[PDB]
């Protein structure tokens, strides 16, 4: 029942340049109700931010993010060759679709 | 379907073991009844009991297998009659008889 | 216990056959299946079928079809109505008392027939 | 008993007493016997061997939370 | 943290597959063995959950009543059996262990398998 | 066992993050562990058993090595399905290639008394009146004790038996609704009786196995083998039931509130599971969560002798029998539920009873 | 392997020649230790 | 323990009582 949508957009960049990436949540929660995924073209997804600000072992520094209530948000300063793939946000038990970058 | 011989012959004095064999019999209880000719069935073996199965007078039966045999100790004249067993099936969706035996006394 | 039943008797081929049966100086109904039964001239007993207070009912696997059961009518009654009924298949109909004997909590399974405990007096039908 | 009371308007006949009043359970009465002495001990490293409520030659800082006495008591 | 998956096939309609998640260098009985459907080239989807020391599991409003998921302790070795499959169930199949297994009590999904892309 | 009000003092209470829980938990590990040390431990009677059928229960026939070690004696004992496994005719006890079963003693009772908690010094106990106090948050006025009331330590699956219940209202509770892996507690502030049996007239026959070591096993039921049965009253429940519906209602966003089985998993969690007079009870709880006037709710129940509950690898107990019939006369005051996920839609909510995680019995 | 022992009438009872160890069927024996020593010792409180 | 050469190492066969206790 909770409804995370997200926002539209391919992101057509270049390696070097940076992304905003956002999700939205149907009920006021706190931040530790949320986290954020990479979804790799055909492997196993892993997990950055669980929590909405705390980092995952093994990930570098470049991901960052904040939220509470709605409007949770994360943002890359470097988009290397790697991180041109699909974006997740999990609730407690529904994933989101995923905002695309090219 | 049960099925029993169609006659068993025995002199006064001794006994006769009419036998009643098939599939549901391993699992359920055998009933028996006695019908004369003309007069209404009337209940000979029953089921007084969940595990003793016991009896009380000159009648008997006897479980083994696929195959539970009437036994009648002390037959006389007035015995002469029909047999018929019943079981009831795997389940208990419908009862059914045998084909009825017919014991005579030489 | 006695049961005594009713009926036209003289029962012509394509026709529906009905037999009501009252039962007379039982306790307790309830706790018997009422059961019917024939035997033609010759052959063995054939199971129609049984009925219970409850409500729960089974007939035969190869009759049903043209045999149906009645319910209880204050008095304790039950009947058989049996459509399409032909002059091949005659007999002698009996009303029968499936007795039960119940050991334990009637809800969970708990009772074995005591068998056709009491029989009527029959009638001849055609 | 005074526990939602001002500081305003008892130390020693109903709290104090209640310091000292198998394995485990001796376990954690050593471990009040040691809660006791590392109590009593501060009290007299700070001249209040005998005494509950003691005035110390400490003056009281501007930095720790500066209220006034109608504030506080 | 080992999981070893097995293979997958295309299961006509009414078939049954049986896909494991076969764990090793844990404490296998103090860590959930939560299954994840992902949908081809789409969103993913919360199988249920299954606590392995008791059997405990929870499947979604969605399957409920076509899916049913066992686990073995002694091998270490988590089940999941899925009947009366149609070919609209064409997606890929993970397992992840988490909901406190790591710091945070929420559910926080770390480590995967190797994925099953049964049809 | 002392009590004094504290007026005018709020503290933020935790049911969840407490560690009386922590600690009554291992404190019931080490006094089983220790009750169960100078008892008898089954390992000799792992051998194969000659079973044959008595229904769910087998006539075990079996050879021993009896008080003089050179002499082997063949003995009989009734075991029921699911206290043995095959391996034709041959079993042999459940847990035996896993674990060493520990008889439970008799002559030394296992009723859950009335177990109090006095802080030590220097601590201190403090107990929250309020009585819509769901579990978590501030409380209006508290007391400081020394010694808790009297906390049976019952041991249930689906159901809390023989609790303390609500002074006024229902009380649910739980560390996030929303988050589905966490059971929901509910308080029935109306008990609601039940009346459960072994209706089986047991002979106990007792096995000699070594010095002074003694074997008590079931042997020839008299009468008819009966279905041990767990009666609950369709009067009072489903009015407890409507009652705790109408407050689940409140609870989330507005949708249906009705209830569903349990789901698969282990006869110790799929079943409401208890132990009366040391006899193990697994009775199915289907007829209760599955949807109104007076009667009886019978429900079927499986008796289990070789019972490992609070799961340590290595270690299981033979409860031991008991000679005639038994009854089990309790309080139902509680309820242990959870939800069910995904994206169902059609706006409602199916709660399913849960089980395992022992902790949640004395969280209440 | 076959071994033999004197035992006193007062440490067996029958179960004929066939005998068993007194209090086999109702206790643990336990074989006091030899090379410590069971003398009572002068004991102060 | 019946033993023979597999060096330092032997082939050791034995009988044992397993988790079946009439069983060898
Ligand atoms: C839960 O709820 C249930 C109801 O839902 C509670 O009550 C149970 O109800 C059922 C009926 O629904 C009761 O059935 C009755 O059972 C007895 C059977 O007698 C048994 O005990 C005798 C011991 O002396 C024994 O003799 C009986 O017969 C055996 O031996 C004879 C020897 O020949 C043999 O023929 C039999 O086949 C048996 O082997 C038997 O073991 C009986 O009293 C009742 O029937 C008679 O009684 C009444 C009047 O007395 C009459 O109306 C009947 O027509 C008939 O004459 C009936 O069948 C059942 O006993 C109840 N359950 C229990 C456990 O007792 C149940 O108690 C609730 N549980 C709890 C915990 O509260
Ligand atoms: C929830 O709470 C209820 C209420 O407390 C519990 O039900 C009681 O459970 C106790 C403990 O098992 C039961 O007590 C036992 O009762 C038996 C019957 O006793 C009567 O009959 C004998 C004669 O046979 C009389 O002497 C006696 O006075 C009674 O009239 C006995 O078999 C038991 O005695 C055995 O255990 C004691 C240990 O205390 C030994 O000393 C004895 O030697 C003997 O082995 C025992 O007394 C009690 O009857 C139950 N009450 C009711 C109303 O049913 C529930 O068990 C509890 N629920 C859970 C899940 O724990
Ligand atoms: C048990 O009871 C406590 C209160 O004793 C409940 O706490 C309540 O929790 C909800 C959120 O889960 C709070 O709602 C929101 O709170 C924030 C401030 O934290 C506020 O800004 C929002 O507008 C909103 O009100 C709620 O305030 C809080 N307290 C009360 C008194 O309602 C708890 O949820 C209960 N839980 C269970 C499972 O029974
Ligand atoms: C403590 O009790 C007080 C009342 O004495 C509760 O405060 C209100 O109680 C009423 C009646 O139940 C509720 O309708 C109100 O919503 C409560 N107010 C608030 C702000 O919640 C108080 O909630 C109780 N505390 C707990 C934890 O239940
Ligand atoms: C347990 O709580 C319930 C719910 O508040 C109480 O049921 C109420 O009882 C009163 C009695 O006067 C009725 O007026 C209400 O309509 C009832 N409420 C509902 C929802 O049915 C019940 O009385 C409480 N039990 C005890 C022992 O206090
Ligand atoms: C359970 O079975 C035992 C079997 O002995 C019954 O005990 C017998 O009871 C009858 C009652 O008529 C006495 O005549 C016997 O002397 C008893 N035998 C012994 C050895 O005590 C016992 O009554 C049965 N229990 C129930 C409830 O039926
Ligand atoms: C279930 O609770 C009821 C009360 O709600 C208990 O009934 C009381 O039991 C005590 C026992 O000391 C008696 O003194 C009272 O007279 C009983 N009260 C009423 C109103 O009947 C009942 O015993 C509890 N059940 C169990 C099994 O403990
Ligand atoms: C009913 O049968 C009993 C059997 O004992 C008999 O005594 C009684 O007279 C009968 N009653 C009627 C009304 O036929
Ligand atoms: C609580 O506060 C009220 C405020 O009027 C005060 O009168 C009362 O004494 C306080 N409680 C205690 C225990 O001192
Ligand atoms: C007390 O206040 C003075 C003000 O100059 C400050 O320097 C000093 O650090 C303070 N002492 C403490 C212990 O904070
Ligand atoms: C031995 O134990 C395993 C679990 O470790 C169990 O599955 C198996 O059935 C047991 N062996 C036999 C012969 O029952
Ligand atoms: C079990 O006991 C019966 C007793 O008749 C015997 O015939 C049978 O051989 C036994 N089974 C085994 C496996 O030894
Ligand atoms: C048990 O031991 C006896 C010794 O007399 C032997 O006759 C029997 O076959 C053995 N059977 C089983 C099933 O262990
Ligand atoms: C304070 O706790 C006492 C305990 O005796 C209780 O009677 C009283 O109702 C509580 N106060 C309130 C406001 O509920
Ligand atoms: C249970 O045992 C008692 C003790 O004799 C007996 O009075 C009662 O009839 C028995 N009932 C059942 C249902 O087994
Ligand atoms: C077994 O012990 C009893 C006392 O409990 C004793 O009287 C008896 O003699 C012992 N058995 C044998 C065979 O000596
Ligand atoms: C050891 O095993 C071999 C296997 O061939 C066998 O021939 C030999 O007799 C065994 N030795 C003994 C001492 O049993
Ligand atoms: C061990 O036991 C088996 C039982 O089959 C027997 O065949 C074998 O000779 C025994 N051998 C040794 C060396 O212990």
């Amino acid at each position: 029942e909770i409804v995370l949508t997200q926002s539209p957009g391919t992101l057509s960049l270049s390696p070097g340049e940076g992304a905003t990436l956002s999700c939205r949540t149907s009920q006021s929660l706190s931040s530790s109700s949320l986290a954020w995924y990479q979804q790799k073209p055909g492997l196993a997804p892993r997990l950055l931010i669980y929590g909405a600000s705390i980092r995952a072992t093994g990930i570098p520094d470049r991901f960052s993010g904040s939220g509470s209530g709605t409007d949770f948000t994360l943002t890359i300063s470097r988009l290397e060759p790697e991180d041109f793939a699909v974006y997740y946000c999990q609730q407690y038990e529904f994933f989101g679709a995923g905002t695309r970058v090219e | 379907e049960l099925t029993q011989p169609p006659s068993v012959s025995v002199s006064p004095g001794q006994t006769a073991r009419i036998t009643c064999s098939g599939a549901p019999l391993t699992s359920r209880f055998t009933y028996w009844y006695r019908q004369k000719p003309g007069q209404a069935p009337v209940l000979i073996i029953s089921r007084s009991s969940q595990r003793s199965s016991g009896w009380s007078g000159r009648f008997s039966a006897s479980w083994s297998g696929t195959t539970v045999t009437l036994t009648i100790r002390g037959v006389q004249a007035d015995d002469e009659a029909d047999y018929y067993c019943q079981s009831s099936d795997t389940s208990d969706s419908y009862k059914m008889f045998g084909g009825g035996t017919k014991l005579t006394v030489l | 216990v006695q049961l005594r039943e009713s009926g036209p008797g003289l029962v012509k081929p394509s026709e529906t056959l009905s037999l009501s049966c009252t039962v007379s100086n039982d306790s307790r109904p309830s706790d018997h299946s009422w059961t019917w039964v024939r035997q033609s001239p010759g052959k063995a007993l054939e199971w129609i079928g049984d009925i219970h207070y409850n409500g729960a009912t089974t007939y035969n696997p190869s009759l049903r079809s043209r045999v149906r059961i009645e319910l209880d009518q204050s008095i304790p009654r039950f009947s058989l109505k049996m459509t399409s009924m032909t002059a091949a298949d005659t007999g002698m109909y009996y009303c029968a008392r499936n007795a039960i004997r119940i050991y334990g909590v009637v809800a969970l399974g708990e009772w074995f027939h005591y068998g056709m405990d009491v029989w009527g007096q029959g009638t001849a039908v055609t | 008993g005074a526990a939602g009371s001002t500081m305003g308007a008892v130390q020693t006949r109903q709290l104090l007493s209640g310091f000292v009043q198998g394995i485990k359970q001796l376990q954690t009465r050593v471990l009040a016997i040691e809660r006791y002495l590392e109590v009593q001990q501060f009290l007299g490293l700070w001249g209040c061997s005998g005494k509950a409520i003691c005035c110390t030659a400490v003056p009281w800082n501007t930095t720790w939370s500066n209220k006034s006495e109608q504030e506080i008591w | 943290v080992q999981l070893v998956q097995s293979g997958a096939e295309l299961k006509k309609p009414g078939a049954s597959v049986k896909v494991s998640c076969k764990a090793s260098g844990y404490t296998f009985t103090d860590s959930y063995m939560h299954w994840v459907r992902q949908a081809p080239g789409q969103g993913l989807e919360w199988m249920g959950w299954i606590n392995p020391n008791y059997g405990a599991t929870n499947y979604a409003h969605k399957f409920q009543g076509r899916v049913t998921m066992t686990r073995d302790t002694s091998i270490t070795t988590a089940y999941m059996e899925l009947n009366r499959l149609r070919s609209d169930d064409t997606a890929v199949y993970y397992c992840a262990r988490g909901n406190f297994l790591r710091v945070d009590y929420t559910w926080d999904f770390q480590h995967w398998g190797q994925g099953t892309l049964v049809t | 066992p002392q009590e004094m009000v504290l007026e005018n003092v709020t503290e933020n209470f935790n049911m969840w993050k407490n560690n009386m829980v922590d600690q009554m938990h291992e404190d019931i590990i080490s006094l089983w562990d220790q009750s169960l040390k100078p008892c008898v431990q089954l390992t000799p009677l792992c051998v194969t058993l000659n079973c044959t059928d008595v229904t769910g229960i087998k006539n075990c026939s079996f050879n021993i090595t009896t008080e003089v070690r050179d002499k082997k004696k063949k003995v009989h004992a009734l075991f029921y399905r699911l206290d043995i496994v095959p391996i034709s005719t041959e079993y042999i006890l459940i847990n035996c290639n896993t674990s060493v079963i520990t008889q439970i003693c008799p002559k030394v009772s296992f009723d859950p008394i009335p177990i109090h908690y006095c802080a030590p010094a220097g601590y201190a106990i403090l107990k929250c009146n309020n009585k819509t106090f769901n579990g978590t948050g501030p409380c209006n006025n508290v007391s400081t004790i020394q010694c808790t009331h009297g906390i049976k330590p019952v041991v249930s699956t689906q159901l809390l038996l023989n609790g303390s219940l609500a002074e006024e209202d229902i009380i649910i509770s739980s560390e996030n609704m929303m988050d589905n892996t966490k059971t929901i507690i509910v308080h029935f502030n109306e008990s609601v009786g039940i009346e459960c049996t072994r209706p089986n007239n047991n002979t106990v026959e007792s096995i000699r196995i070594g010095p002074g070591q003694t074997f008590y096993v079931t042997g020839e039921i008299i009468g008819d083998i009966r279905q041990a049965h767990c009666n609950i009253s369709k009067g009072n429940w489903s009015k407890t039931l409507q009652r705790v519906k109408e407050k689940l209602k409140k609870y989330y966003h507005n949708k249906t509130i009705k209830f569903e089985p349990s789901s698969g998993g282990d006869l110790e969690i799929t079943t409401h599971s208890f132990n009366c007079r040391g006899e193990f009870f697994y009775c199915y709880t289907s007829g209760l969560f599955n949807e109104g006037t007076n009667g009886t709710i019978t429900l079927p129940c499986r008796i289990k002798q070789i019972v490992n509950m609070w799961q340590k690898v290595g270690r299981a107990m033979y409860a031991p029998p008991i000679a005639g019939n038994i009854t089990c006369s309790s309080n139902i005051t509680g309820l242990l539920l959870t939800r069910d996920g995904g994206r169902g839609t059609n706006g409602t909510e199916t709660f399913r009873p849960a089980g395992g995680n022992m902790k949640d019995n004395w969280r209440s």
